[PDB]
């Protein structure tokens, strides 16, 4: 939902969490990074299989 | 660096033999090293790779893997009995007395980061040592330390080239 | 830079011998 | 003996040239090529060894019965030192039977369980047969494999971290199931070391296959596929849009127990999933792929505690043990203590009031370190970009690719 | 032509301090007279020579570095991506399956 908090189950006590700005752009930049090198060499090996015309007969 | 010199030396040493079988000594230095180095699935592979025969015929294999099992479950208060149900004679020896420094050192870095109070009953059996850090550590690392309660408290303590790299390969 | 550049014209330069050779 | 002085007769032609021509007698056969000259073929390798060694011996191990005597064991030395010192390119001209050479002592290691001296056969091979180590060759399967059977998975590490760019054509034949077997075994050999972030990729290479029907080899990396994503992620992942159709319109049916299991992993509850586990136990024990679902059934625990992380900041332990159904404070202790030395969660444990502090705080972005991980993270992709540079240069001075 | 106007610079600059280097020297040898205002503004120019090693200093150093980095990162994916599309396109009409 909508409510962006922590609560507290020792003292009962529902705090307010505020997200850090700096730290999830480099979380989300890094994050894509990681699967766009995945996605790059997939797609090499898929025109190694393409070019050497390989299936299952 | 030193060290490093010998893990090398007895990897290769497995892979060429006349039938496929190492000399039984080879065997448990192997095992041993991969508890050293905190490789469990490694470790567990070449216990499932000794043969069965040769397995039964030398009982000091079996020690190394009974020790094994309780670091696997990471049975920090288990394993330090284990290590010492058997003895070891003097050619494996030196490994386990290293074996057993690096376990000791894990629970300590475990203690310090996983929690904020402990008791000291289950701190001891972590550290290995309930004999003389009782006292010991009250007055030299500094941890305050309650009595009757027993509860410890954990306190914590050339780029040009690079640059002009990124440029010479988004410009061409 | 320079080395890049030569490739490019090195890629350009064959691909135009073999162009001019069929067509009469 | 007219076969001494054609040994000759063959040196004359070679060193000056004309090796098309050899290659073209080396296939007519030559009615088992004397197989009975053992007795002299000690002496036939003048030099430091030739190629026409290399030829006898793929043919004689197709004799379909009783190979090389109960004297294998005297001929494999032999061959093992042969790999060793061959040495030059005469092979690279003939790799239709190296391969074949490889694949008929693959056989024959298997059927004896011998598959151990074979690793450090199928590791010379491999390094010298190979254009460039990103070059995937129909010997990548069997090694993957002969270390798979007798569990040694270290030694096939450094041909399996690296990214295959190229296919042997290895002068016809390679069908698809070599490139099946190397993608597969190789997901095995990962999953076994529990590293699931990359035995996930290779089962997806696999299914991606172009197909037309269904094989064994493929059918069991759909079931592995859905295993491995639920252990590493929370869920299925999606498969590419350009795999083949076979997988799913026949592959999936088959696989019913699995999906069934997938859905299940979608709502958490253990207990009704520790129902289905032991209800569909004998397909998921018939497959082998059991000790792949009990590890399904711990990391839904640890999911459901990653979970509470994303609500709470400090719970008890008695509390906790109430909502991902562990029963007991002390094995919800031992629990987050396993999960914190991993990495898979922030927290610490304050005996004592009983409750568990999620910190939540791992690192902010101002430390040297980082700027190295950014820096090693830059590397990767600069280098892949350049030899996708280097094989589109080649592309354009193609003579087929200028007409058009 | 970035790194000659830096390089400008700072040879200036450079220039500048071998002169001051040179004319003390001198007044510790005994060719010019010794003037004391000279070289006490001299001792002070040398005292202010490490300027500003803090730690907050260093941190938003490192944090403009990261930046630049991060910055760098997504950009050199950018190039990437377009060669991608390049090699794609070239091999689409050579390689075409129909």
């Amino acid at each position: 939902g909508l409510i962006s908090a922590r609560v507290d189950s020792h003292s009962k006590i529902l705090y307010a969490r505020d997200v850090d700005q700096r730290s999830t752009t480099f979380e989300k930049s890094l994050l894509m990074g990681k699967e766009f090198q995945r996605r790059a060499k997939a797609m090499m090996l898929r025109a190694a299989v393409l070019r050497n015309q390989i299936h299952v007969k | 660096f030193s060290f490093k010199k010998l893990l090398d030396q007895c990897e290769n040493q497995e892979l060429e033999a006349p039938g496929g079988i190492a000399t039984p000594p080879v065997y448990g230095q192997l095992l041993a090293l991969y508890l050293l180095h905190n490789d469990m699935n490694n470790a567990r592979y070449l216990w499932k790779r000794i043969p069965p025969a040769i397995k039964s015929a030398n009982s000091e294999l079996g020690g190394i893997w009974s020790v094994g099992q309780r670091i696997w479950q990471r049975d920090f208060p288990g394993i330090y009995t284990t290590i010492n149900a058997h003895q070891w004679s003097e050619t494996v020896q030196p490994i386990m007395e290293a074996l057993r420094d690096a376990t000791r050192r894990r629970a300590f870095a475990l203690v310090s980061q996983a929690y904020t109070s402990i008791i000291a009953d289950d701190f001891a059996a972590f550290v290995g040592l309930p004999v003389e850090e009782a006292v010991k550590g009250i007055l030299e690392q500094g941890w305050q330390a309650d009595s009757t309660t027993r509860m410890v408290l954990p306190r914590k303590p050339q780029q040009l080239a690079r640059l002009t790299d990124y440029v010479a390969f988004l410009e061409n | 830079k320079e080395n890049h550049n030569r490739t490019q014209q090195q890629v350009e330069a064959e691909v135009t011998n073999i162009k001019k050779t069929l067509k009469a | 003996s007219a076969l001494e002085q054609f040994v000759n007769s063959v040196r004359q032609l070679s060193a000056q040239g004309q090796m098309t021509q050899l290659c073209e007698l080396i296939n007519k056969s030559g009615e088992l090529l004397a197989k009975n000259l053992s007795h002299l073929d000690t002496v036939l390798g003048a030099l430091d060894v030739q190629e026409h060694s290399l030829g006898v011996l793929a043919v004689l191990f197709v004799k379909f019965s009783m190979p090389s005597v109960p004297d294998f064991e005297t001929l494999f030395s032999q061959v093992q030192l042969f790999i060793s010192t061959c040495n030059g390119e005469h092979i690279r001209y003939a790799t239709d039977t190296f391969a074949g050479l490889c694949h008929q002592l693959t056989n024959a290691l298997v059927e004896r369980k011998q598959p151990l001296r074979g690793i450090g056969i199928l590791k010379q091979a491999i390094d010298k047969m190979q254009m460039n180590t990103n070059q995937l060759t129909s010997i990548h399967a069997d090694l993957c494999q002969l270390c798979l059977l007798a569990k040694c998975f270290k030694p096939a590490l450094p041909y399996l971290d690296v990214d295959m760019m190229d296919i042997c054509k290895e002068n016809g034949a390679y069908d698809a199931k070599h490139f099946l077997c190397y993608y597969y075994y190789g997901g095995m050999i990962y999953t076994g070391l529990k590293n699931f972030e990359r035995a996930l990729y290779f089962y997806e290479q696999a299914i991606t296959t172009p197909a037309m029907a269904v094989s064994h080899i493929m059918l069991e990396s759909y079931k592995k596929y859905i295993l491995v994503s639920l252990i590493l992620l929370g869920k299925v992942q999606q498969l590419p849009k350009y795999t083949s159709q076979i997988v799913g319109r026949f592959i999936k049916p088959l696989s019913n127990a699995y999906h069934e299991l997938a859905q299940v992993y979608s709502t958490n509850n253990p207990s009704e999933l520790r129902n289905l586990v032991n209800k569909h136990s004998e397909t998921f024990t018939r497959d082998n792929n059991m000790g792949l679902v009990k590890q399904c059934l711990s990391s839904l625990y640890k999911k459901n505690i990653q979970r509470l992380t994303k609500t709470f900041l400090t719970l008890s332990l008695q509390d906790m043990a109430s909502r991902v159904q562990l029963s007991g404070p002390q094995e919800a202790e031992k629990y987050v203590l396993h999960m914190i030395e991993d990495g898979e969660i922030f927290a610490s444990i304050n005996q004592k009031d009983g409750m568990v502090s999620f910190h939540d705080n791992p690192e902010k972005y101002n430390n040297p370190a980082m700027l190295h991980n950014i820096d090693q993270e830059m590397l990767k992709c600069i280098e892949l970009d350049e030899r996708l540079k280097a094989m589109d240069q080649e592309i354009t001075v193609n003579p087929q690719f200028v007409q058009k | 032509e970035h790194l000659i106007a830096q390089h400008s610079a700072i040879k200036m600059l450079h220039s500048r301090v071998k002169l001051i280097l040179e004319y003390v020297k001198a007044s510790e040898a005994g060719e010019v007279p010794f003037n004391h205002e000279i070289l006490r503004e001299a001792y002070a120019l040398c005292h202010c020579l490490p300027v500003l090693s803090t730690d907050k200093f260093k941190t938003d150093f490192y944090d403009q570095c990261n930046d630049v980095g991060l910055m760098a990162y997504l950009g050199t994916i950018t190039k990437t991506c377009n060669t991608m599309n390049q090699f794609v396109n070239k091999f689409n009409v050579l390689y075409d399956r129909q």
